[PDB]
This record gives structure tokens, sequence and C-alpha cells, in this order.
């Protein structure tokens, strides 16, 4: 037969929203967090994540912080509080 | 599959199908012994 | 059992003008400017001013710190005015048409404030300007004294709404709405569908109104905040050089309104309103542009993307940015069939593996003193020393990776495999798992992610591996069932002897093997074919699955031995003894298939020798 | 690259990259180049390195010059390999997963080993029997020396 | 169409998680095998139980 | 190890608690001995090998295996894909 | 309606035993119905 | 020349029609006949604390068995085997809320309010302040927009409308769901993230 | 929500963790003495659980004290009267509802609510209890 | 025209498997579909019917 060679290897990432559903189905909460953290647009954590794995969170991701500003621009105040389970001490997580 | 069209017959279907029965038919007054509540409304 | 309590409240609400100022604390913006055309510098007090939004080049604060705009006249928030049903209309009980004309059709409203004394017979919204209100009343009370109580009697624009909202007695609103709602249901049916249609709308309006009022007094949200006097500004990083021209549009429109008020005795009315309705429109299109009756368009007739749009659609920063990320440690390349791979393994190319395990390889070089520091290791990796590949080979050993199909299909669209360094520049994949991924081999590219944290590596190995996910949760059926030529090969094996007229030319009117090993060995020596019938001396119990039928023929010898010929096996019993000899009529293919399963079980048991 | 001065060599660099740069700063016409080697040495008040995958021999270089424009052409002798896409004219697409020596490929009764092995399962599902006709007729045409 | 339906289906039950051992309910859906076989197969009736 | 992983889960009550316990113990191991779990020995595999050995069975430490037939230091085993 | 207990749900199809606490059983149900989406005369 | 007229004699769209519950008769064309007769008969045969209690339950229970049968009818016809659990979970959310009638007004439940069936059943068991509720079937799109979290509703659709309504009320979200913790990057309260890992 | 979360952990738990009369009082008290959004619906549902669990839990003096406190505060008086009538059957009676005049004394509110609602006949009955 | 050709087509599909089973059980096209490895009766019917 006559067989051609194609161009794909000559001419020539993002995790979608569905992969989140699959990860939640497995219940891999730490893996799911890892996708939306320093292995993403997260400057503070990614700055030292190289060096922790070279030698051997607690902050909202930049995406959430960016989301707050957009809602903050629409005269909407999005506040994240952590009411303590020990002494009921309410503290506002800065975003 | 399909409950009876007649509401009275539908009540019969619930009791045999354990959907609802008289044992589940109670209010706050009788379970808490509010005997005085009887003579305060239907007057 | 005490649950590990974790209470995390995430409240949202309207923001007071003071808290808007608190965000900018001073962040006042007055110049509708940006980076200079020539000097490439941010103008002072501009949309990119360094003083307002922090240093340009720490510099990370520009993503967070934001400024505000001081509007001379209040502006209604279009989310609560033109998004039907209007919360302002519900709260003020006035129909939306009256509110629209009060802020867009230069109408006037009577008695905006009730908490202060008033001396006028005027009642409500006046679509016509009062003749005596412009030259007679101001002259009588003098201009200086007239403006003191001017807004107390007649107010125009969003200022009328804001003062009216402030003046609202929320307790009273609940009381009179309830009795009005009670009164409407007292009459009952009216006999007319149209009248009954409207009585339902009014009753639901009253219920919605009092529900809105009951929420206001139980929270710290003031209804005046629906009409903002300060406009927050997005941080410059989030708006690099579309919405910038909107911000410069409201700023310069508002600034020129100041020039129409700060000047000595400007012309009121036709000029004051002109750049007071426009400033309302500028804030309107800035917040929400799709709800406008005449949405604003650019010179190229492009519909402006409002802040509502930047959080509504998929391109908005709500779904795409949050539900999914441009995850690092990702490598996309063509995949090929690794038929020799194990079910839980995947082959990674050297150039893809080194990219994913960049940090871990550097750690190995530093740990074993091959590289003094990070800089030496990175240069050494680029040098591609033979030691680097040896370090990479041991680094990937025991470190699972996640393989993801970008057009994801199932829960198996993302799964974890143990990577092994393989030759070539393509990702070898197990044939069975390529069905869980629907990985056709006419072209496919997978995204691979390497877990970093020890917790992530733990759950990747212990929850997502293919050896623990064999049943589909839909019904509980296996997913890694052999298919394609795997199923063909097994079918040929178990497709046994030709039977009946397909085996003998004429009506009749075979080797015996003491054990399965001889039958397999004879097949290897080409002595018998795969489908050629044979008799296997069966040492176990009766185990073959055949249709339950009486023997075809029983050869009962006179000495007590009787042979029972079944459809698929021969059983030799005796009366004197209890020998119970069984011979199975089968093929090498059935023996090979049975032996393969039995050997797999024994091989797995011996490897996992818990006995020792 | 569209232009800032093109230099023969940039400081704080070694001969691992600047080996092929010429007097102006362009590569030698006919010099082999690997990934990461500098092609045009520019200095702005900015360079041109060969990206990953790009490799081979430099064939042509253009000086245009008014900012100057430098265009450099590299020829790659891209032979077939694992992961390339091959397809017939009947929609029978295929990725290459294995490359075997000629002595272990299946061979005909004249001793010639086959060049490519296809999955027969593709035909019944995809229902393209034209390749079956073309395959057999191609063998006849080559033996009879016909087209 | 199926992909669009997946997003709506997962959203309505994205919050449902097994969080308690036994909720303590007493009411149970009653099923009888004699009034059911007249419509559906008996094999699928097994899967329901 | 795959059989051993399941064997541990047989005596477990919740597989999500098991992985959390394994991850917690693996983090404890690496903190004590930073320069041990980087190459041929993995922190998580060492935990799994220990947990099997705690049951009374025998496994190699961290399931690590060498290549007795490796000819030279520069020779790395090419995988026949 | 915001969660479900182990007994009320039942036995997990994947593991062949009673479901374990913390399983995202709602998302599993959503995918179990959406996945067969791409699978759905003589008279 | 002449024109004859002759008479000649459902997949994913059928399921979406059933799931979205755009019209009550759109799923079976017979459920409306049952409930409409039940609506104007049960509420008058029985008293105030039980006219709506079991009357709504009859609508809920009958809809539950009807909805699962119609959904399973599509998949079983196409040779698709799905356990009832994965469908009953979807139906449970759909047939969960109950709508209070316009007659019932009080400081507890105002008319035109959406509450859960368990909420109404428990409140009606104790209170007598005119708790008049009728069972309501919700589509998956509509039900997902009426939950205990605006973040999930906002990220789903109608983001401008959901946020605007929540902002006035000062809505508190306890992020007890899964999608809520995804957007803010927190560990989801499921799987390995259930409780706090202890 | 902090108190309710603990209640859920024990409501949907083992037999020895099942709530008793004292437990229901604390959960209701948390919702009644709330400095936040409306909680009358939650109290009614929480009360709905207690009446459903009648075979195990029976109300006490503190139970009706909070319900009268809750209903009078949320202006629902007809249900407040019902629990006050049951409250009168206890010897402690209004003194428990008084709470030493603390928490913006609910005992005065019940008297004041009846006066404004015009339910004078019930008002004279309340004075008899005092 | 529609019915006589549909009945003929269905009869050919109906008789396809028994013909393969009774005459050419080891036919390569038959074994690929009958074993369930690849393809179904409808696709084979497009080739041989």
């Amino acid at each position: 037969p006559y067989i051609l060679k194609l161009i794909h290897q000559v001419d020539d990432q993002r995790v979608g929203e569905m992969e989140v559903w699959a990860l939640e189905g497995f219940g891999v909460a730490h893996i799911l967090q890892e996708m939306l953290t320093y292995k993403s647009d997260h400057i503070r954590a990614r700055q030292e994540v190289l060096g922790t794995t070279i030698i051997g969170p607690e902050d909202a991701p930049e995406s959430f912080r960016l989301l707050v500003r957009e809602l903050r621009s629409l005269a909407l105040e999005l506040n994240h509080f952590l009411v303590s389970e020990k002494n009921f001490q309410i503290n506002r997580k800065e975003v | 599959d399909w409950f009876p069209e007649e509401p009275f017959e539908a009540f019969k279907e619930m009791r045999e199908r354990k959907v609802f029965d008289v044992s589940d038919m109670y209010t706050i007054a009788d379970v808490w012994g509010w005997t005085w509540e009887k003579d305060f409304k239907n007057k | 059992m005490i649950d590990r309590y974790k209470h995390q409240q995430l409240r949202i609400g309207l923001v007071s003008p003071q808290q808007i100022s608190a965000w900018a604390t001073v962040g006042e913006v007055t110049k509708p400017y940006t980076f200079h055309y020539k000097t490439n510098k941010p103008e002072k007090d501009g949309l990119f001013c360094e003083r307002i939004f922090g240093p340009i080049k720490d510099s990370r604060i520009r993503r967070y710190q934001m400024g505000y705009i001081k509007l001379t006249c209040p502006v209604t928030h279009v989310w609560y005015l033109k998004r039907l049903p209007s919360y302002i209309a519900n709260l003020l009980d006035k129909p939306l048409k009256e509110l629209e004309g009060l802020v867009y059709c230069d109408f006037s409203f009577a008695r905006p404030i009730t908490k202060k004394p008033t001396f006028l017979r005027l009642r409500g919204s006046f679509e016509y300007e009062i003749q005596s209100w412009k030259y007679s009343i101001p002259l009588f009370f003098t201009t200086q004294g007239f403006e003191i109580f001017r807004n107390r009697e007649i107010s125009t624009g969003a200022g009328a709404i804001r003062e009216q909202l402030a003046d609202l007695d929320l307790r009273i609103i609940i009381e009179n709405s309830l009795v009005e709602w009670k009164q409407l249901g007292e009459e009952g049916p009216t006999g007319n569908e149209w009248e009954d249609r409207k009585i339902v709308r009014r009753k639901d309006f009253l219920v919605r109104r009092m529900e809105l009022a009951k929420h206001f007094i139980r929270t710290n949200i003031e209804p005046e905040w629906m009409v903002l006097c300060l406009l927050p500004v997005l941080p410059p990083e989030l708006r690099p050089i579309d919405i910038n021209e909107l911000y410069r549009r409201v700023i310069y429109r508002n600034n020129t309104l100041t020039d129409l008020l700060t000047t000595s005795r400007s012309t009121p009315g036709e000029l004051v309103m002109c750049q007071e309705k426009l400033v309302q429109e500028a804030v309107d299109t800035l917040l929400d542009n799709g709800i406008r009756g005449q949405p604003m368009r650019d010179g190229h007739n492009k519909v402006y993307k409002s802040f509502s749009d930047v959080i509504e659609g998929k391109e908005g920063r709500f779904r795409e940015t949050l539900l999914g990320k441009r995850v690092d440690y990702s490598g996309r390349s063509v995949i090929v069939v690794g038929p020799s791979l194990s079910l839980h393994r995947c082959g990674l190319p050297r150039e893809i593996a080194i990219e994913l395990f960049q940090t871990f390889v550097i750690r190995g070089l530093i740990r074993q003193h091959l590289a003094s520091n990070i800089g030496v290791a990175k240069s050494q990796i680029r040098e591609k020393k033979p030691i680097v590949w040896e370090i990479l080979q041991e680094v990937m050993q025991g470190h699972p990776v996640l393989l993801n199909r970008a057009p994801t299909l199932h829960r198996l669209g993302i799964q974890s495999f143990q990577p092994i360094l393989v030759e070539g520049r393509t990702i070898c994949l197990h044939p069975l798992v390529c069905k869980g991924f629907n990985a056709d081999f006419d072209g496919d590219q997978m995204a691979v992610h390497v877990p970093l944290s020890l917790e992530a590596q733990a759950e990747a190995r212990l929850l997502m591996f293919s050896h623990m996910n064999l049943l589909s949760p839909a019904i509980g059926d296996p997913i890694s069932v052999p298919t394609q030529d795997m199923l063909i090969g097994l079918y040929v094996l178990t497709s046994g002897t030709r039977r009946g007229i397909c085996a003998n030319r004429y009506n009749p009117c075979e080797p015996f093997f003491c054990n399965s090993y001889d039958a397999i060995g004879a097949y290897r020596q080409k002595r018998i074919n795969l489908d050629s019938p044979l008799w296997l001396r069966w040492q176990l119990d009766q185990r073959v699955i055949a249709s339950k039928e009486v023997p075809i023929e029983v050869h009962y010898e006179s000495f007590g031995n009787y042979h029972e010929i079944y459809a698929h096996y021969l059983i030799v019993r005796s009366v004197k003894k209890e020998t119970l000899y069984i011979y199975i009529r089968t093929t090498v293919g059935h023996i090979s298939f049975y032996r393969e399963i039995e050997e797999a079980i024994q091989g797995f048991s011996q490897a996992c020798s818990y006995d020792t | 690259i569209q232009t800032e001065r093109i230099t023969k060599e940039i400081p704080h660099l070694e001969g691992r990259l600047l080996r092929n740069l010429d007097k102006n700063g362009i590569v030698m016409l006919g010099s082999w180049v690997e990934t990461g080697d500098i092609l045009v040495g520019k200095l702005t008040p900015t360079c041109l390195k060969l990206p990953i995958g790009g490799r081979g021999r430099v064939i042509d270089v253009r000086w245009v010059q008014n900012p100057e424009i430098i265009r450099v052409y590299i020829s790659q002798k891209r032979e077939i390999k694992v992961g390339d896409k091959v397809a017939g004219r009947h929609g029978n697409k295929g990725i290459i997963s294995k490359i075997l020596p000629r002595q272990d490929m299946p061979y005909l009764q004249d001793g010639r080993p086959v060049d490519m092995v296809f999955n027969p399962l593709g035909v019944p599902s995809r229902m393209n029997v034209g390749q079956i006709f073309e395959c057999s007729l191609g063998l006849a045409g080559s033996l009879l020396d016909r087209h | 169409d199926a992909g669009y339906l997946t997003r709506r289906l997962v959203e309505v039950v994205q919050h449902i998680v097994v969080r308690r051992t036994d909720c303590g309910t007493i009411r149970g859906i009653s099923v009888s095998p004699r009034n059911k076989s007249r419509m559906m197969s008996e094999r699928i009736f097994i899967q329901t139980l | 190890m795959t059989m051993d992983i399941e064997r541990l889960l047989l005596s477990e009550d919740n597989r999500f608690e098991f992985v959390n316990s394994v991850a917690a113990e693996a983090t404890e191991y690496v903190e004590k001995n930073r320069d041990e779990y980087g190459g041929t020995k993995k922190a998580i595999f060492h935990v799994l090998s220990n947990r099997v050995n705690d049951l009374g069975f025998d496994r190699p430490e961290a399931y690590a295996e060498s290549d007795p037939y490796k000819p030279g230091p520069g020779y790395l085993k090419e995988y026949y894909t | 309606t915001s969660w479900i207990c182990r007994l009320c749900y039942g036995r997990s199809p994947t593991h062949g035993d009673l479901v374990e606490l913390g399983e995202a059983v709602g998302i599993i149900a959503g995918q179990s119905i959406g996945e067969p989406g791409t699978q759905l005369t003589g008279g | 020349l002449v024109t004859f007229i002759y008479e000649k004699s459902q997949g994913l769209p059928k399921v979406e029609q059933v799931l979205e519950v755009r019209s009550i008769d759109s799923i079976s064309l017979n459920l409306e006949k049952r409930i409409k007769g039940w609506n104007r008969c049960i509420t008058r045969i029985l008293g105030i604390p039980w006219g709506f209690l079991i009357g709504a339950e009859l609508t809920i229970v009958q809809s539950r068995i009807s909805l699962v049968n119609k959904i399973q009818k599509v998949y079983r016809s196409q040779g698709v085997q799905i356990h009832n659990r994965h469908i009953e979970i979807i139906v449970r959310q759909i047939t969960s809320k109950v709508l209070v009638s316009e007659e019932g007004m009080s400081n507890v439940f105002l008319p035109g309010e959406l509450i859960g069936l368990l909420r109404a059943e428990r409140t009606g068991r104790a209170l007598e302040e005119a708790i008049c509720y009728r069972a309501v079937l919700l589509g998956i799109t509509r039900a997902s927009l009426n939950t205990q979290s605006f973040i999930s509703e906002a990220s789903f659709q109608e983001t401008a409308r959901v946020l605007a309504k929540a902002a006035l009320r000062g809505r508190i979200d306890w992020l007890k769901g899964l999608k809520e913790n995804v957007v803010l990057g927190g560990v989801i309260p499921a799987g390995t993230g259930f409780n706090k890992g202890l | 929500e902090v108190a309710y979360a603990t209640f859920e952990n024990m409501e949907y738990g083992e037999d020895f963790m099942k709530p008793d009369t004292e437990t229901y009082n604390w959960v209701i008290q948390a919702y009644t003495r709330a400095d936040s959004y409306d909680r009358v619906q939650d109290v009614a549902e929480l009360l709905g659980m207690m009446v459903e669990d009648y075979k195990r839990v029976q109300p006490n003096v503190k139970t009706h004290a909070l319900l009268v406190e809750c209903f009078t505060k949320y202006c629902v008086v007809k249900e407040a009267i019902r629990h006050f009538r049951a409250l009168k059957n206890f010897e402690g009676g209004t003194k428990v509802l008084h709470n030493a005049g603390n928490f913006e004394d609910p005992l005065s509110l019940y008297l004041r609510a009846l006066c404004r609602e015009g339910r004078i006949v019930e008002l004279i009955d309340a004075l008899d209890a005092m | 025209s529609i019915e006589i050709w549909y009945a003929t087509s269905e009869y050919l599909r109906q008789e396809m498997n028994p013909n393969f089973r009774m005459t050419d059980p080891f036919n390569p096209v038959h074994m690929m579909s009958f074993s369930g490895a690849r393809g179904n009766a409808s696709q084979v019917h497009q080739l041989v019917g």
C-alpha cells in the first residue's frame, strides 16, 4: 500500500475543571490542593518550593486574592474569617 | 409504581408501603402531655 | 467521637464608603492618565501612579493595593437598580420607571427626607421642573439659605435615592407592608383573571420588600451603600494595558464635573445634569454593561467588557482561573503503546523526565556531593553528564506521577503510574490503561504532573494507582478488561476442537497426557496442534464446566470396572475399588489458559511470601 | 529577529555558544548547531538562541537592512522514528510504536521481511475495505512492474 | 451535550460527602418482589438490592 | 508492595486515614534523617516496609532493590519498550 | 440533605464493602451518570 | 399534481428534560394529574398540621419513584448499567426543597420561601403559626442555585445575580462543600481532607 | 454554628453520644442569644428534632424559658404563649425566664409583647405565674 | 420500497451470525466481532450485508 508520513511531529499545561472532579472522586485532597498552589500562579509558595525539594501554605492563592480584588472593585467586600474551635477567637485571614 | 388517584386510597397505599403511618402522625402537644392545650383552641 | 471542628466563614456584602477609603489608606485618583507616551513613566495621581499603588519595581504590592475615586455626586449601583427585579425599587416601593427617570431623565423628587421638618405641599416624583422653584423660592430665601434646605425639599439624581434610602424607617417598612399584604388577601378572589394576576404580583412584592427589610436590620449593611459616593479602582496589575479606558472615562468625566461646581456660580441644570447623567453612565458601563438599554461600544463598535463580564463567563476570573490552573511540572507529548509495561507503570522519555524532576535531580546531585550547590547542578544538567541520568533514574524510582488526558473522559482520565526511564522521545503507556483513557493511537497527548509534597506522593501511590481502581463506580464492573487483540488471542486459545462433521469426513459409526506440562511440552515440539483434541489425566476433583448431562455411554466391564464417557471427560470408576480416574478431553489452548491463571496466582503468592 | 547592535561576541560568555558567530554576529553558513547555541549576537541598551528540538545544519543567512533584519535557515534531516504519524489514503491513520530489526519482522515466503505491520482490527470497525484492495494490488503492481 | 450535562449533574451534588456512620433514621423504602416483576426484569431487580 | 499495600488496608478502617497516617509518619522519618530518603530509599516506601515488618513479616527496607548484573557505573539499564 | 451516612448510602461498588467516611460520594454519582452520556425502524 | 398525507410512526435530551424539570408534566405527563388532584384534596381532607405534612410527602415520594424510573428508562434502554444510588442522590436533591404557600405568613416562614422538606416537617411538627408549604420539584440548574453557599452558586452561573443578592444579606458561607474550598485553595473536606486528617 | 456543629457530631452518632434534655437547651440557647442574622427558623427546626425525639428527650424548665425567650424576641407570640403555659407548670417558673434581668430580660418582653398584641387575658395569666 | 428493502436488510443481518457459525466459524471477520474484540454486528453488516 501507499503510506504517507504526516506533519504532526514536524509542526509540533493547564489542568481543566473536570480533572478537579476526578481528583475529588479519588479523595486526594492534598494532590488537588497541590494543583491549585505553588505548582501554579502562587509566587510566595513557589519561591521556596524550590529549595525545599533541593535541600530536602497558610496563605490564600493568588487566584483567590485576585478574585477578591475584582469583587472589591464591584463594591463587594469578600472576607475570610477563621473562627477558632478552641476559644472561639475570630481572626480575619488577610487576602 | 403509581399511587392511587383517590386521596383516601392513597393513604391506604402509604401504610402498606410504610411511607407514612399513624405512629409518625403526632405533634408537640400530645407527646409532651400538653393536656391543657386541648381546651384553648377549639372555643 | 469528636469531629475535628473547622469553622471557616466566608462573608460577602456591600462596603461602606469609609471602608472603601480604608482600602486606599491616601489613594485618591484625579488625573485620568497612564504611562507617558515618551518617558514611559506613570503620571502622578494617575491610574498607574506609583504613590497610589505602591512601588513599580516590594513591587508585588501593586497586585493588592488599590485606590478609589471621589465622586462629586452619588451614583447608584446598577446591580441594584437596573437588574430586574430592582432591590432599590423593592425597598423604596416605587415602580422602576420612576427611579429610571430620576437618575436618567433629569426628574425631581419631593420630600426625599422625612426625619427633618419640611414646608411644602409637594408629594413625589415630578417629571416637570417647578416654575416657582427656580426664580421665586431661591430669591425669597436667598441663594445661600436656599441651598441649606434645598435637598430637604427637592432632590434630583441619585442623591434623591441615597437620601431616601437613608431616611427609610426599616421597622416601619415591615409594619405597613405586612398590614397591606394582610389587607390584600382579606378581599380574596375578584372574579377577574387580570385583577387576580396583579394582586398576586403586589403581594409577592410586599413579601419580597419586608424580607429585604428584615435582613437589613439584622446585619451591619446599610441600604445607603447601594448608592456609592466612592468608586474603588482595580489594582494596576489586574488591568494591564480594556477596563483602563473605562476608568479613564469615569475619571475625566467626573473631574470636569468638579469644574462645573468649583467655579463661581456655574450655570445650573442643563449643564450640571449633562455631566451628571454621563458620570452615572460611565460608572454604569464600568460595573455592568450588558444590562444597559444602550450598552456602550468603542469606536470599533466593540461592546465594553464590564466588571460584571470579567466574573460572569468562562473567560471571567471565576470558573477558568479557580476551577483549574496552568499547573507547573507539566509535560505534553505524543504517547505510544508500551505493551511490555506493567499495569501500574508508564515510560517517560529522558528529555521529559528531566524537565519534570528538575528539582529532585538537583537535590540528588547536592546530596551525593556531585554538585556543590544549585548553580553547579543546573549547569551540570545542561552539560548532560552521564551521572545526571543515573541520578534521574534513581530519583524517579518510587516517585509516582499523574497522567492526565486533556480531553478528560472518566475518573480514570487522570491516574497515577510509577514512571520508568525509557528510550526515545515519547511516552510509553500500558495498553489496558489506554482504554481507561480512551487513548487512541491515531494521535494523543497527555499532561503529566509530578506530586511534590510527601502527602501528595502518599495518596498518589495509595489511592490513584491502577491496581486499586479496577471497578467502575457506576455499577461495580471491571474497567481493565482485555480488549482488541488481547481478547482475540484468548478467544482463539479457548476456541477448542472442531466438533462433529467439521472434524471427521465420515461418520465414525487421540493422545493421553499424564499431566498438563507434557501437553504443553508436546505442543512446543509441534507434536500436536493448538486445537487438536487430547486427553488430560486429571488429578484434581471434577472442575470443568460442562452442561449437566448423563454419560453418553457407560462401558461396564464384567469385573466391576465401568467407564463413564461424558461429552467432555471420561471417568473410570470401579465396584471393587474407589479409584475414580478422570480424563479430560480438551486442547492445549484450554490448558494454556488455565495454566496461565493458575501460574499467575502461584507466582503472586510466592513473591508475596507471608509464610516466611 | 527584527531590530541595538549586533556583536560578534557577548561578554561573560564562553566558546560553547559563540563558536559559530561570525564577524558581524551571524552564524556560519554551513555550521552545525545544537539547542541553545547563539545564532545572532545582539546587544540592546536580546539574542537569538536555537530552541529545543531545533538542530541541524545552517543553510542560508539573510542580511536585509532602517533596522536590520536577520533570517537564518536550518535544515533538519528528520528521519522516521517512534511516535511519528503514518497513514494510508483510506483513513487508516497510525502512530509508530516500535522499530524492529529486519531479522525479526515477519517475512513472506520469498524471504523478504515486511516493512510495516498493521492491526487487522482497524478495518472491521472503521469499515474501509479500500486499503485491502490497494494493498493486494500494490503487491501485484510492483511484481509486474505496473502502475 | 453530555459534557454540558456533566457539569450540571456534578454541581447539584458536589457537596454530598459521607460524613456520618449512621444517621439514626428509622424510615426505609419498602420494596416488594411480587408487584414489580410485571414490568421490569428480575435481574435488574437484584442490582437494586 | 502492591499486595502489602492492600494487606495493610485489610486491617484498616478508613483508607483516607491510612494514607494520612502514612504521610504523617513519612514526614517524621525525613525530618529525623534528611540525608537518607532522597535516592534509592524513599520515605513513603520505608514506612510501608516498616508497617509490614511490624506485622511480623519480612520485606527489604523501603523495598529498595539494586541491579546485581549492572556492568559499569556509567551503564544504566535501557528499558525495552 | 447536605451529607449522607454510610448505612443510608450502602456498600461502595468499587471496594465491595461499606463506604468509608469522607468519600466524595456526590461527585462520584455525578460522574457515574455523565460518563455514559456519549453512549445513548421496523414499525 | 396532488398532495397525499400519510402517517408514519429519547437519549440525552430526554434525560435533561427530566433533570431540569422545566414542566412537571414534561417528565411523565401523568404526575401532574396525580399531584393536582392531591393538591386540592389532601389539604382539605386533613387538618392544618398534616394537610401539608403528608400531602407534600405524597408528592415527594411519588415523584421520587417516578423520576428514578424515567431516568433509568433511558439508560436501561440504551444498555447502560448505573446503580440506583448514583441516581437517587441526584433525585434526592431535586425532591428536597418545599415551597411555602402564599396563604402561610409568619415571622418564621414568609410566603414564597424555599426550605427543605425536613425543615418544614420538623417546624410544622411543633409550630402552628400557619406553616402552609407545598412540595416543589427543582431542576438541577435551579437546585444548584439554591443551596447553603453562594460561592458554589456564584461559580456555577448567574454570577452577577447571585453575588448581588448575597451582598445585601451579608451572606455567610461556611464552605462546608467541596467546590467552595477549591476556589479558595483550601483542603477540601472530603477524602484525605475529611475532618482535619486526625 | 460552633455549638450546632458539636450538636450534629453527637446527634448523628452512637447511642451514648445521643443528645439529652440538657444538650438541646444549650443548642437553643446559642441560637436565641445570637448577635447575628435571623435564627428563628433554626430554633424551630431544632425544636422539631426534640419533639421527634420524644421517646428519649423531655423538655425542662430551661427549655421553655429559651423558647419563650426566642419566640417573644422574634415577635411570634402565639407559640410563645404555648410554651409559657407549659412553663407555668414548673415551680421555678418565671424566675428561670427572668435570668436575673440579664440578656435584655425576656420575662419583661413576654409581658410587654402581650400588652402590645392586646392579649390581655393571657397577660393576667402570666401575672398569676409571677 | 422502504419496507421491502428494510426487511431484506434486517433478514440478512439476522442470518449473518448463524451463517458464520454454521459454515465458517473461524472466519477472521466473524471472530473479531463475535468475540467482542472489535466491532459489532451492525458494522460487519455494512461490510458483508
